[PDB]
């Protein structure tokens, strides 16, 4: 089964592509509606496999040196392996010497493309933590805030080295555990400092005065973090406070810049409010005037936005080729400049959170799951990703989009027809967990094509891995080329393939006018119907729900800003180009099921008309968790049959959908705002602006009309 | 008394044994017994010349010299509702006004006669007339804003090498110990700043587990890091303070640092008390390397370099004209064992009304002296009153008039001496001139007032008010000549003509004043013969002709130069006397001669002996008291009674080394020595240090320093320099 | 104008 | 919406206490002791005058002035708040020797409840008649 096969595959190797059948010729290929693309997650989890000790075994040739796979042509008697990718004949290393049929390398079996391997011989560098907290905030906000943070550090490893800065006007480097007396650097929030400035300014296991083991310091910084009090400037009437954020980030740069350059490291930036003494600022001081709304963008009324993103996309580009991890959480009800400081969680694969006030479960929850571990008590995340790409000849890499920098390598894989980070054959990911979903476009420039994605990281564990995982696909028989091809089609993946490069040109500019070609330019291509006859066109079940998917993508937050603040939408996008697929999906196209008396839970279209009055609704946007209670069932509420020992039985239905509610209120990282409404209630908008130019109904007669018509 | 002719050739013993007293004016009985004291107010010359040819022809200094401030026993301090004053040259109504229509009364300084109002009445037994020193309480207009409260601010440097003096230990043990004495009420402020490649701010907060050190590492953009704990109350935060004053010794003891950057952390000082204005305590170890105030070294003379001392930037002397303007002094701690270029250094103080102390070559272990004195002088300077904002004046009767000002402050318009904080132990002179003929009058009178605002959120104003007679002839300039006050001016005048032009020209206009007043004497009048007043005028010049201020030959360093300059400038002149020309007596045989009236004690008053190594006898014990300190000379030859009886020893040889102060043995002789020794510290309020170290070998007598009477290879001898004198004097 | 005058 | 604060006796205008931080003090000043100087037995015992950038606010109670300084931008709210705690405060302390005083600032040391009082009201995290100063001048 075609499906069986996408599922399988997307367990085993982490992988979706839109197409598992590739153009066998240059006129097939140039006339491909949607790119040949692959949905990547290089740290996927699966079945506990087996890590490999012992060094990975690369093909010998200088260009290729790619890693001895299933695909491969061993010969057990002349212990020789030809590389699949350049032909290369290989000898065996030493350590293979006892190759045998009988008992041969795992690497080479089918179960084990997708492997990870170990590489022992350094001593392993200790992960580096560094808080830069704002204290330009409420004081159950702020105590908040200190809570949480003293809360993951007590789930640090012994050996991780930590330092904290602190900011509001100044900026406070403190030197940890200084005994007796408790010190710090002070800088003006006013200025920047490179890191040659900020190095001379501020003159067995590494570590700093400013970056020390936990195990040695834990106590005193559990200390610190608890005395922490808010800005001791003033904040006059009218005004807002001071915040160097801007500074306050370069600094933390630049410290980690001088002081462990290319090793994990996560600069965790905790936000009360905007930047508003730039370098970095969003506004200013002065409470007459608002923080800039999309509307505020377009009529040219924002002069902080240009300015500020620049000085964040700086820092980002820094940290990023150092292998620095950025993470940005800001809490406030006014807006933060996540809009000018995205990139940097961006570039580098840092975290990005946004809410109301830390003192909430929605952060205080979203914050510990941070540092999630696994089987062997051991974080979730990896530093400093390096990833490489091997191609068959026949093929070439267009570009990626996701959290990831370009390494700016050059070679015959490489295409000419570049898209999002590209033009490149490896690409750093600074920060990386087994959610990390990278969006690879290809160009086609027996059967079977090859790719093989290659993942270097830092470990939490400290040690250095990498995670190696070989794909092949069928080239498309000449006799049926596109017969073949239209059946390997993944809907689901090139919808959000699709609608990642929409999302890339449009946080980076009509957008919904290239989404609408292509749509149609697919229906004229794999649909079926009778020209100039709408009423005719149909799609095989491999591409019916392609349309519905796209029309629900054009109406989306992510590409309607409007309606939404601009942090809003950065944080959107943000999760929406790092997700993997199911989750991507849901994002687009929340999911809607619902309870009532007549019959167990059940999904619904996300249309008006699944709005009854007798049931209970449950929707998952991705970002928020919401129940509905039709008018009839909203009375009983009010009118609570609650302590009725007679209805035992409304009682399982109000509950059903919190019951469900609470498990994915988990599992999910960024923590979900929970919402619980009924008709009348004025949160019931969410719902009725996510369901439903106008309709479907409409959308789809429209497309119908212009796929039957001219091409 | 005596209107007698002397021949300094042929007495050679003109100095008395007993302590020099100052002239009296030769004023009529009523008048003279109002005068101002002589210890607080005086001039060179008892009776003012008529006319500047008459001040010219007599060919000495026309001056003042005066200790305003000074620890009084009993002031009158008058809390008029009202404060009389001439309404044209505003003088206070003084005891040397001219009364007349007993409502009506004659300023004596412009003559303008004034009104007295209903409210001063026998008006003339008020106490402001019957007092020539006395305090009034400045009404609201005699102040530009409300009393500022009592702000200290301590700067340490901690550089290694500070470290390695281990000061910071005895400094803040200094200040624990007299956290409670330190002047002001309950709005005083304390503060404290450390520094070294940077600078280091201390904040101080009942919420806070301990004190913040806020260091700013930006040395050409200081900033103040913080608003509210830097400067804090000391009443209500003494334990927070007292905490810190623990911790801070113990907190570098492992640094590395070896740049100073003075500069910066003064500047960072100077923003911090520009505010409120204060007082800046500076202590620092050694030449500033880093940042702007950067000096260079200098390579330290010797007894060969000839006479070939001036500020080599401008940095500390436009930083302290700007710390004037906000009320803030700056009192500089000097504790280098090398070059330190205080020549530069110095102006922080000399412009802000602060004052210099020298320790040279401190070190906690191995200079056990510089430890105590620091002790000592840290102990009076934590202790003494203090003035703060304050401004005085001097005026004078129309005809003279002031042309030179000397001492630590900053002259606004002529005679409106700028004074952020007002000592008890510094000391101003000043050098006038006859630009009027005094023809008309027959006496002329001086006024000094102090206004300024007391520990305790007060505006006073003390007034002082001195009366002299007028003379047109130059027998009787001589006659009231003020020897000591004509050494005290001249040495203001020679430091300023080293700074000007040279140390050597300094050093011949000092032996032209003799010169030319003796021969204008003579050429009025075979040896060389002087009015009685002058017969120690040659000895006290030479005197001052050999100190470390102008010494030549010696092998004296920079610094020290410098920080004896700083001293003429800014003490009063009785401890420029004992300094320049010590006190010396014999003290191994004292007896009954005393002031053994002081109820239970007796208190031997041993002669006062010439300084000449003549004097001394390897038979007995010497003590020279030279104002700061005392040194106890004792021969090699000395007897056993005093080795064992007064020194606690059995033999000369085991008189250990650095010996630190004597010891109270029970026995007569201890009594003896130890009742004088007190005696004389009792004579002043900064306790001196006593070291009996100066042995016949101990590699420390430099007690020998002081016989200024006896020949050096590079310096004559009294006797030579009279020959000299004379040689000129009738060449 | 100066302070200890008041003229 | 910054500082300047003096308490004098209305009759002849005897200062009793005051506070000023700066880093001008100099004109406002002065125009305050004008004020106090004017003010008597029949004047306003609760007033607000224009003086441009700036606005002065004060109340009488007891025969002793409460005046305060500062931007007109700054709360008129906020500033009579201000000034009748330290009312209170210092007749409760001083109210009663207030009369027999002589000597200027004779209760300087008020100065500490001044400034502790004054913090409480210069920073949002904490929580009549009008007439041109000019004119009574
Ligand atoms: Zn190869
Ligand atoms: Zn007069």
């Amino acid at each position: 089964t075609y499906l069986e096969f996408i599922q399988q595959n997307e367990e085993r190797d982490g992988v979706r592509f839109s197409w598992n059948v590739w153009p066998s010729s240059r006129l097939e290929a140039t006339r491909m509606v949607v790119p040949v693309a692959a949905l990547f997650t290089p740290l996927k989890e699966r079945p506990d496999l087996p890590p490999i000790q012992y060094e990975p075994v690369l093909c010998s040739r200088t260009t290729c040196r790619a890693v001895l796979n299933p695909l491969c042509q061993v010969d057990y008697r002349a212990k020789l392996w030809a590389c699949n990718f350049c032909y290369q004949r290989n000898q065996f290393p030493p350590s293979y010497a006892g190759i045998s049929e009988l008992n041969q390398p795992a690497e080479l079996l089918p179960q084990f493309s997708s492997i990870e391997y170990v590489v022992l011989r350094g001593p392993q560098m200790p992960l580096i933590f560094l808080y830069v907290v704002d204290t330009c905030m409420e004081d159950e906000d702020l105590q908040a805030l200190k809570e949480s943070m003293q809360m993951s550090l007590s789930l640090l490893p012994p050996t991780a080295l930590v330092g904290l800065i602190t900011f509001g006007r100044m900026v406070q480097v403190h030197e940890l555990g200084c005994e007796g007396i408790s010190k710090s650097y002070v800088f003006r929030g006013t200025k920047d400092l490179s890191a040659k400035q900020l190095q001379e300014m501020l003159g067995p296991p590494p570590s700093n005065r400013f970056l020390q083991p936990v195990q040695k310091i834990d106590m005193n910084l559990t200390d610190l973090l608890g005395e922490l009090q808010r800005d001791p400037w003033p904040v006059p009437q009218g005004k807002r406070p001071l915040r160097s954020s801007g500074v306050a980030l370069s600094i933390a740069v630049g410290l980690l810049e001088c002081t462990f350059p290319n090793t994990g490291a996560r600069i965790m930036m905790f936000i009360g409010g905007p930047a508003t003494q730039g370098p970095g600022m969003v506004v200013g001081d002065e409470l007459k005037t608002p923080i800039r709304s999309w509307h505020d963008i377009d009529k040219d009324n924002a002069k902080y936005v240009k300015k500020g993103t620049k000085h964040f996309e700086a820092l980002a580009n820094r940290a990023a080729t150092t292998g620095h991890v950025i993470d940005i959480y800001a809490c406030a009800l006014d807006q933060t400049g996540l809009l000018e400081m995205k990139c940097c969680p961006n570039l580098t694969g840092g975290y990005m959170v946004m809410g109301d006030s830390f003192n909430t479960s929605l952060f205080k929850q979203t914050f510990q799951r941070v540092f999630t571990k696994d089987m062997h008590g051991q974080f979730k995340m990896g530093f400093g990703g390096t990833l490489e790409i091997k191609t068959s000849r026949e093929i070439k890499i267009s570009g990626a989009i996701g959290p990831c920098v370009s390494l700016n390598s050059k070679g015959p894989c490489v295409s000419e027809n570049e898209i999002g980070t590209g033009g490149t054959c490896q690409w750093k990911i600074c920060g990386l967990s087994p959610t990390t979903t990278l969006a690879i476009y290809f160009e086609v420039v027996g059967g079977r094509g090859a790719i093989q994605f290659v993942t270097q990281y830092q470990h939490s564990s400290g040690q250095r891995r990498i995670r190696v995982t070989t794909i092949a696909r069928n080239w498309a028989d000449a006799q049926t080329q596109i017969q073949n091809i239209a059946a390997s089609f993944d809907q689901e993946a090139a919808a959000i393939l699709m609608a990642r490069l929409a999302i890339y040109r449009a946080e980076t500019e009509d957008v919904l006018r290239w989404l609408d070609r292509q749509l149609i330019r697919l229906c004229q291509k794999f649909g079926e119907y009778h020209k100039d006859d709408p009423s005719s066109f149909r799609f095989s079940e491999t591409f019916s729900l392609y349309p519905q998917f796209m029309f629900h993508l054009r109406r989306s937050s992510f590409l309607q800003v409007f309606n939404n603040s601009p942090d809003e939408s950065s944080y959107y996008r943000h999760h929406f180009m790092r997700q993997d697929l199911t989750q991507s999906l849901i994002m687009i196209q929340p999911i809607l099921y619902a309870y009532s008396f007549s019959g167990p839970p059940e999904p619904v279209l996300l249309d008006s008309s699944s709005i009854l009055a007798d049931r209970i609704l449950l929707m998952d946007t991705f970002f928020q968790i919401l129940i509905y209670h039709g008018e009839t069932i909203a009375q009983w509420r009010k009118s609570g049959y609650q302590d009725m020992p007679e209805y035992e039985n409304f009682r399982h239905l109000l509950q059903a959908p919190v019951d469900d509610a609470q498990e994915i209120l988990h599992s999910r990282f960024p923590m979900p705002r929970y919402i619980d409404t009924e008709h009348g209630g004025s949160q019931a908008r969410f719902l009725l602006s996510k369901v439903n130019d106008v309709s479907l109904q409409v959308f789809m007669d429209h497309l119908k009309k212009l796929a039957v018509s001219s091409a | 008394e005596g209107l007698r002719v002397v021949n300094l050739l042929q007495e050679r013993n003109m100095l008395p044994s007993t302590p020099l007293k100052p002239p009296v004016p030769n004023l009529h009985e009523d008048i003279q017994k109002l005068n101002c004291n002589p210890e607080l107010f005086r001039c060179t010359l008892t009776s003012i010349p008529q006319t500047q040819a008459l001040l010219n022809k007599a060919k000495l200094p026309l001056g003042l010299l005066l200790h305003p401030f000074k620890d009084l026993v009993q002031l009158p301090v008058v809390t008029s509702s009202t404060i009389v004053r001439c309404r044209s040259c505003r003088t206070y109504i003084n005891p040397f006004v001219s009364f007349l229509d007993q409502r009506r009364w004659k300023c004596n300084l412009c003559y303008r006669v004034n009104d007295v109002p209903e409210e001063f009445l026998e008006p003339h037994r008020r106490p402001e007339v019957q007092n020539a020193t006395i305090e009034f309480m400045a009404p609201s207009e005699y102040m530009l804003r409300p009393p500022q409260p009592p702000v200290y601010l301590f700067v340490f440097d901690v550089s290694h090498n500070a470290v390695e003096t281990g000061y910071l230990n005895s400094v803040c043990q200094s200040l624990l110990d007299n956290l409670d004495l330190l002047p002001g009420n309950t709005r005083t402020k304390i503060g404290f700043i450390t520094f070294d490649s940077t600078i280091h701010f201390y904040g101080l907060q009942e919420s806070l587990s301990q004190p913040q050190m806020l260091i700013v590492s930006d040395i050409e953009d200081v900033f103040i890091p913080m608003p509210e704990n830097l400067l804090v109350n000391l009443n209500e935060s003494k334990e927070l303070v007292q905490d810190l004053l623990k911790t801070l010794p113990q907190m570098f003891t492992k640094t590395l640092e070896t740049q100073s950057a003075l500069g910066p952390a003064l500047q960072a000082a100077f923003k911090l008390m520009s505010p409120t204005g204060g007082r800046m305590s500076v202590f620092q170890t050694q030449l500033p390397t880093l940042g702007v105030g950067a000096l260079k070294p200098r390579e330290e003379p010797n007894h060969r370099s000839s006479a070939k001392m001036t500020p080599s930037t401008d940095f500390y002397k436009k930083l302290a004209l700007d710390c004037s303007g906000q009320q803030v002094a700056v009192d500089l701690f000097l504790l280098s064992g090398q070059y330190s270029d205080l020549a530069s250094l110095g102006c922080i103080s000399r412009y802000s009304a602060g004052s210099v102390y020298y320790y040279p070559s401190y070190h906690h272990q191995h200079n056990p002296v510089q430890v105590q004195k620091l002790q000592k002088e840290l102990q009076r300077y934590l202790t003494r009153k203090i003035g703060f904002e304050a401004v005085m004046r001097i005026r004078c009767t129309k005809g003279l008039s002031i042309h030179t000002f000397h001492g630590n402050f900053f002259v606004r318009s002529t005679d409106l001496l700028s004074l952020p904080n007002v000592n008890p132990d510094a000391g101003y002179a000043v050098q006038m001139s006859v630009e009027e003929s005094l023809t008309d009058t027959q006496l002329v009178s001086f006024q000094s007032a102090l206004l300024y605002t007391s520990s305790k959120g007060e505006r006073r104003i003390r007034v002082h008010t001195l009366c002299l007679p007028v003379v047109s002839t130059l027998n009787d300039v001589f006659l009231g000549a003020d020897v000591q006050a004509i050494s005290g001016l001249l040495a203001n005048m020679a430091v300023d003509r080293s700074m000007t032009a040279s140390l050597s020209d300094a050093r011949d206009a000092l032996v032209n004043a003799v010169i030319d007043s003796l021969s204008a004497y003579r050429s009025s009048v075979p040896g060389l013969m002087v009015p009685f007043s002058l017969r120690l005028f040659p000895l006290f010049v030479l005197a001052l002709l050999k100190q470390k201020s102008f010494q030549t030959g010696t092998n004296a360093r920079l610094d020290e130069r410098i920080f004896a300059m700083c001293q003429v400038k800014n003490q009063p002149l009785v401890y420029l006397m004992l300094t320049t020309h010590p006190s010396l007596y014999r003290v191994d045989n004292l007896s009954d001669e005393g002031a053994l009236n002081i109820s239970d004690r007796t208190i031997p008053q041993p002669p006062i002996l010439q300084l000449s190594v003549e004097k001394l006898s390897r038979d007995g014990a010497f003590l020279m008291d030279a104002g700061s300190v005392l040194m106890l000379w004792v021969g090699k030859n000395c007897t056993q009674n005093f080795l064992s009886q007064v020194l606690g020893v059995q033999n000369y040889a085991s008189i250990p080394q650095p010996m630190t102060d004597l010891p109270e043995l029970d026995t007569p002789e201890s009594a003896r020595i130890i009742a004088f020794i007190s005696w004389l510290r009792e004579q002043r309020p900064f306790f001196p240090i006593l070291y009996v170290i100066a042995d016949e070998s101990p590699m420390k007598a430099n007690f020998l320093q002081n016989m200024i009477e006896d020949r050096t290879e590079s310096a004559l001898s009294y006797y030579e320099f009279l020959l000299h004198i004379q040689q000129q004097v009738n060449k | 104008t100066d302070i200890e005058m008041n003229r | 919406m910054v500082l300047l604060t003096m308490i004098a006796r209305v009759a002849d205008g005897l200062p009793l206490a005051a506070s000023m931080q700066e880093d001008d003090l100099q004109q406002y000043q002065s125009q305050a002791k004008q004020l106090f100087r004017k003010l008597n037995e029949q004047s306003p015992t609760r007033c607000t005058l224009e003086a441009g950038a700036m606005t002065f606010h004060y109340i009488i109670e007891q025969g002793v002035c409460y005046l305060v300084l500062c931007e007109a931008a700054f709360p008129k709210k906020l500033a009579f708040a201000y000034l009748e705690d330290l009312h209170s405060e210092f007749d409760e302390q001083h109210g009663k020797k207030v009369p027999t005083v002589s000597r200027p600032y004779s209760f300087i040391e008020f100065d500490t409840f001044i400034q502790k009082t004054k913090k409480l009201y210069i920073d949002s995290r904490a929580r009549i008649m009008v007439a041109n100063i000019e004119e009574v001048l």
